[PDB]
């Protein structure tokens, strides 16, 4: 199938809510080894977002049931989903490292794919264990930081991809590293830097940025509320 | 319309006439150009003060006002959206408008095209504005970039924050624009945000 | 794997919203050739409802994109080929469940309540098949759907109370089949009015365990008639 | 309490004693049994009439109501749902309640356990009722029916009429919930069109 036929199949699969098909089509477009269009990139991301996301939700569900007398298949089932999830992550991570990240020309695109690299390493570390877990968590932190550095130097503080990264990396610090301190630091900074330079907002993606800034603000007020204290009362 | 153009020169005269010939092709009639000009000059202050207060306009004020209103008819689309900046000290009409909700300035909305306004000091409010119903008026008087929006133009507060200096930083978009305005097709979805 | 282990796996799958897995487990339980419980039956139905349902929605979506396009080129050609891919999947799901019905479910059914359920089901999936089928193959599925529904309808009429949720549920589905599939609003509104009227006439027959099930379905029947009836008026006093 | 038991006898009062065949270990006290009995007898008509209208209750009516309201607070939610039937001629309190919404009869709700009521003739309203807070007064002194308290809020699950006039209803006691008359995943398993 030709690149165009694939992208068209992908768009139809999206509409049909056949994400496995959508992922399949865009993987093949990526595997053609070319600098994906922003539309192509978006399609690939949205597809895999939905493929991995499904397994993440089932995992969390089965894991919740595991907390609440032959729960031997519950474990087996969690492990089945765990296996699927890893294969999905290893599918998208190979795509990133082998094609996506090296083919990225503009820093806007490089930041996106590095953000993505930390996102799927975070998904991995959520089900990972032992020394394997400490590797994924570090691989996540590396990818997210590498992107964060490129974003601070090449993108405006209001950029939706820069802001989106801020939210996800801040969530990683909170959820994964269990550092509310570093989480809030990142989110406060990113938000404050963006409100300070609101004139940098793009007329095409302004409601994208404001929306993400609201999510950062919401997270900060939630996270600081979960980290109160003492003493004079 | 000439009835307005004549009535304009009869009240302001020299000051009104001054602005004629200040456009390349000229979408606006002689009457409209004059009213916009007279506004941009010194009448903007007293006129908006009167509109906001709800006070009864002067003959010359009503003249400028209907001259503007006439020009603000058809000048909506204007196919593209524009980013403009406005600062206020000691009160803003949008302070009454909470985030997500719409409200309007009972006077005309003067907003500069220069981002210097957004980075200006000792302000009360600083707002980055997105809209298309505005009229590009700069070059006309008396210096050298600014877009001005109609009286009672309803605006949605997309974002508000009272920064580490007490200054309110806002994001305003023209109510009309929609809900899909300002979003890059499926990028929010493609960003796989945590939320 | 043991029957109990499989039902636990199906219950787990359901919760995890892994319907393909849910159907896999219940297919295996059914394939053990032993009469399904009501809990087992429910699990099997809910699973396949969701497996076939996905493809039905996917079909309706694509078929609509394929008929609302001015792009008299490749974009429409893709639509058809993709629609055919989903069509293929859908048929495989239906044959799979129909084989389960005819080979195991319907013969093993002891109580008429259970037999009506599986016959209702037999019509239901033949109707799903009929929606995407074409030519002589289409006329077969449509008539197979009707046969199964009518066979179920006679037993429900003679063995179930007019308020029974399985009897009422059949009522609604069979009435929808007549409207949607046979394109007979007449026969559709006939079945629906009857079923509803029978049930309101004998509201004392309602079961204290499934009364809100029965009322809910009766509301859906009432809604369908009041709709199918507004779309077919046929009157002009200006004679 | 005895204060009410004694009050009931020095008033009604030979009609009150009647409903006392001892037992001796019933769920309801001597006072409550008498009140319920006196209701089921002939006082149901005049008592409910004054409750529904507003009218201050007669010295005797006050005590029956007192005895009745006491028994309901003693029994309440009785874990399993019962099916009972109610008829109306000349208007029903629930005519004011539209489908899906809740309302109540300002008097006590008498419902017969016999399905004959649902298939009875010359009716204004016919309603099949599902509840738990009711009281079986057939097991009490004679004769078959279940009473629900005054101002008992009921949800109208279904309403229809006619060929012509008589409206048929499905009433469920508001308290019972949302999951009350549903058989575990049956609706889901029936793969309905909607």
């Amino acid at each position: 199938m030709d690149k165009s036929e694939l992208v068209q199949k992908a768009k139809l699969a999206e509409q049909a809510e056949r994400y496995d098909d959508m992922a399949a089509a865009m993987k093949a477009v990526t595997e053609q080894g070319h600098e994906l269009s922003n539309e192509e990139r978006n399609l690939l991301s949205v597809a895999y977002k939905n493929v991995v996301g499904a397994r993440r939700s089932s995992w969390r569900v089965i894991s919740s049931i595991e907390q609440k007398k032959k729960q031997q298949m519950g474990k087996e089932y969690r492990e089945k989903i765990e296996a699927e999830l890893q294969d999905i992550c290893n599918d998208v991570l190979e795509l990133l490292d082998k094609y996506l990240i090296p083919n990225a020309t503009q820093p806007e695109s490089k930041v996106f794919y590095l953000k993505m690299k930390g996102d799927y390493f975070r998904y991995l570390s959520e089900v990972a264990s032992g020394d394997n877990k400490q590797t994924t968590v570090s691989n996540s932190q590396q990818a997210y930081q590498e992107a964060f550095e490129i974003s601070k130097k090449e993108m405006q503080p209001t950029h939706p991809i820069r802001l989106g990264l801020a939210l996800n990396f801040s969530v990683f610090y909170y959820e994964i590293l269990n550092s509310p301190e570093k989480a809030c630091s990142l989110a406060k900074t990113a938000f404050d830097e963006a409100i300070a330079e609101l004139d940098t907002l793009n007329e095409e993606s302004y409601k994208d940025s404001t929306l993400i800034m609201q999510l950062l603000r919401d997270n900060l007020t939630l996270w600081t509320s979960e980290n109160q204290g003492d003493e004079g009362e | 319309d000439k009835a307005l153009a004549d009535g304009l020169v009869k009240r302001f005269g020299a000051d009104a006439e001054k602005y004629l010939g200040r456009q390349p092709g000229g979408i606006h009639s002689d009457a409209e150009v004059m009213a916009l000009g007279l506004y941009t000059g010194i009448h903007y202050a007293d006129l908006n003060r009167a509109l906001r207060q709800g006070q009864e306009l002067d003959a010359g004020q009503k003249l400028i006002d209907q001259g503007m209103s006439a020009a603000f008819e058809k000048s909506g689309q204007a196919e593209q959206v524009v980013k403009t900046f406005r600062g206020t000290r000691g009160g803003d009409a949008f302070n009454a408008v909470e985030e997500g909700k719409v409200g309007h300035d009972d006077g005309y909305l003067s907003t500069s095209l220069n981002p210097g306004v957004a980075r200006s000091f000792g302000q009360g409010t600083i707002s980055t504005v997105f809209g298309r119903s505005g009229i590009d008026v700069s070059g006309i008087s008396n210096y050298k970039k600014a877009i001005l929006y109609n009286k009672e133009t309803d605006m949605r507060v997309l974002l508000s924050a009272s920064d580490e200096q007490g200054v309110t930083r806002r994001v305003l978009e023209e109510a009309a624009l929609g809900e899909l305005s300002g979003h890059s097709q499926g990028l929010l979805d493609a960003l796989d945000l945590a939320s």
